[PDB]
DNA sequence: TCTGACACGTGCCTGGAGACTAGGGAGTAATCCCCTTGGCGGTTAAAACGCGGGGGACAGCGCGTACGTGCGTTTAAGCGGTGCTAGAGCTGTCTACGACCAATTGAGCGGCCTCGGCA
DNA sequence: TGCCGAGGCCGCTCAATTGGTCGTAGACAGCTCTAGCACCGCTTAAACGCACGTACGCGCTGTCCCCCGCGTTTTAACCGCCAAGGGGATTACTCCCTAGTCTCCAGGCACGTGTCAGA
């Protein structure tokens, strides 16, 4: 496959049909579905690793959606980029002013 | 202790991640206010789950609007959030007012 | 009578987390979040590779145009180690 | 009658997800324009892709589109 | 050559009040406003033809756009302007 | 003729038409497309030169500046919140003191 | 008062009111932080105006709300706290 | 500096514009935080556009770009 | 008073209009079965109601520091020239790279069971 | 206590791979002249600084009122179960409408020449 070719899990292939047919421009480049490809795994291994320390300190085993808030405003870099978006039944961060 | 049940109840739910309006009564005003955008016999039917995503993102919108009341309450050195603090916060962030 | 096909990314999701431990789970909900996050960022790249094109007056989106649009988009120390698993897979793809 | 059926003690109950400790009380009729106003914009734009679909139910997936719309993206329900 | 709107919109001017003009910084500002307006109706067009899985923008596509992004009595006044302009063009 | 007379109008239909084939929008456009698009543009850009010729022939002037714009939109509900996040050059503020 | 003949001065007026030499000097000493030293960056003439108009009407617009925030605490004097309180309510930069 | 090219009449007069009477004498350092803060925003974003035409040269159109790009659109300049 | 910017006139050229041929997207039928709406009764979680008391909001107070005004000394911004050279914008060639097509067959999905972490 | 929801098997099919061919978009090198950068000297608008007076911020104390807490009564949400039926979702069938292509020529832009609206 193409995925094993660059060294990686998600699909290569996918995403160079998903490019063409969006309407983004009459053209793509051989590289570019490659490139966009592994930016893509590592956000979702990034977000994916906070998200099981959480888990991990409260000696759960299964992920739940509370998790995933928990990290995302923890993290600065991740907080910023999420900035306008809302987890469903995620909560809110505990803070008493 | 009255000012100590006031931080027993912040801590209970600022851990809890449910919806704290009642369910039959919110879809109640959902249909109510969809009356006045159609015309005579031509009503229109909610799936079950959208009503439950218009319920999420509006408690959602509520709890963020509360806590830039209370920090309009903590700057004119009082600890009651007046009609004032509301109308004040809505025109700093300039999205409906 | 058959139903339409429905693609996501669940089943890569999935790899990526028994890669690194094993022993965690994840719930049906918290998938469905997962999609939507990979689906936003993925129309956020594209589509600002799709003005650099234009506002240069090219019609061909390269790895040099989704190099661009990832340093606009993401912040700071995010975005410094995206262009280094997007140049390596880049380089290790064209070495076969 | 439909407005009052948000009643006083769960407006309480939001209020300590805020972190709030008093409440005055003229803060609940307010609390129940804002809601009134907010839903207002929201359905308006769902029942405009409702019907471009040629529809006659309103799906989840309506709901999203008028949400990210006006800058609030919702993750969780589709996408 | 550069274009722009700079044309018409002297044209459209001089119609109802043939004796006010117009500054060069004043004409650079409304050509900001007509391909600014131009670019959120095509963008959302286009969202609208892939949701409901169509490959065409049509009139009927230009109509829902306009009362998405213009507010309510604006909308209500465009799209009479643009429904009048159809019916004419349609009887050549 | 020009697809404009046809039509009843001012602006240009035949460029709007081809700035759509060429903008990455569609396969495809109608061909009343271009047609309704043009007359909503015009429509909105009479309103604006309407308001602001208003504003300039209160201070007795004779031409239309940056200040005159600034004065039209901030002074229209409608056009104040489809505007709401834009900067004009030389436009200045509202006079406004509070009480 | 001319606290109030001043207001009703520069409420009136359309330019410019940061001086020109000194804030092309700023806008080319922050370049000098994202390039490397081999390869230095120009500037166009009306680039430094244009990002002129916007960052005035950025700080106008931010003292307006300051000013907001410090007739809600009964005073006319604005202060340290008042601009820090409009910058969390508005969450951005 | 050449931040302190920001002159204390200047940073007045910009309080006029907005409606202020009386002024703290802390205010005068914060506000050269708040410039400086935004000035390496859109630069960072504008040194980006640049870089990517293979130009040596900032461009009246690289700073419109680098200004829509965080949703504060400026007329006038050519956008 | 003055004059610089708005407004009016040639002079060419590129982008719009006219006529046609062709093939797939869109409009229209018809069918099936999921899921929205409405009714019923139980049972009981939770809202509604009233009273009493006491903590916090709000007004008045006096003092003292720090902001604003004026006035003269001191700095560098603005305007104008002149000279220099980097690099933006254009043009003409040429070849590598991406769209297009077809004929294969394995990855990924839907429909199942099997049963074990959270309650 | 089960126990509903993860989690591994499993037929079947449509979408990813591979191997060619065809024309054009992008890379490359050279050249013309605009505009950005640095200097100079004079002129004077505006920033600087330093002493003074006073209005405003701020802390302290007092009075009422209006929020909160408790306990009884009353309402209607929640749940399980029912029947009915509108409309979402898929499927064949066709014919109209748009892309693609060439021949021709007028709309719109740039270089000039004016002279009157704003200090």
């Amino acid at each position: 496959s193409r995925s094993a070719k660059a060294g990686l899990t998600f699909p290569v292939g996918r995403v160079h049909r998903l490019l063409r047919k969006g309407n983004y421009a009459q053209r793509i480049g051989s590289g570019a579905p490659v490139y966009l490809t592994a930016v893509l795994e590592y956000l979702a291994a990034e977000i994916l690793e906070l998200a099981g320390n959480a888990a991990r300190d409260n000696k759960k085993t299964r992920i739940i959606p509370r998790h995933l808030q928990l990290a995302i405003r923890n993290d600065d870099e991740l907080n910023k980029l999420l900035g306008n978006v809302t987890i469903a039944q995620g909560g809110v961060l505990p803070n008493i002013h | 202790t009255p000012s100590e049940l006031a931080l027993y109840e912040i801590r209970k739910y600022q851990r809890s991640t449910d919806l704290l309006i009642s369910k039959i009564p919110f879809a109640r005003l959902v249909k109510e206010v969809t009356d006045e955008f159609t015309t005579k016999d031509q009503d229109l039917r909610w799936q079950s789950m959208a009503i439950m995503a218009l319920q999420e993102a509006s408690e959602a919108y509520l709890v963020g609007l509360l806590e830039h009341t209370n920090l309009l309450a903590l700057h004119a050195k009082r600890i009651t959030i007046m009609k004032k603090d509301m109308q004040l916060a809505r025109r700093i962030r300039g999205q409906f007012i | 009578r058959t139903k339409a096909r429905k693609e996501t990314y669940s089943s890569y999701i999935y790899k990526v987390l028994k890669q690194t431990h094993p022993d965690t789970g994840i719930s049906q909900k918290s998938m469905s979040i997962l999609n939507s996050f990979v689906n936003d960022i993925f129309e956020r790249i594209a589509t600002e590779s799709s003005k650099l094109a234009a506002y240069n007056k090219k019609s061909t989106i390269s790895a040099r145009e989704i190099q661009t649009a990832v340093r606009l988009i993401l912040p700071g120390e995010l975005a410094k180690h995206a262009v280094s698993e997007g140049t390596r897979a880049v380089t290790k793809y064209s070495s076969s | 009658d439909n407005i009052q059926g948000i009643t006083k003690p769960a407006i309480r109950r939001l209020a300590r997800r805020g972190g709030v400790k008093r409440i005055s009380g003229l803060i609940y009729e307010e609390v129940r324009n804002v809601l009134k106003t907010f839903l207002e914009s929201v359905i308006r734009d769902a029942v405009t892709y409702t019907e471009h679909a040629k529809r006659k139910t309103v799906t989840s997936l309506d709901v999203v589109y008028a949400l990210k719309r006006q800058g609030r993206t919702l993750y969780g329900f589709g996408g």
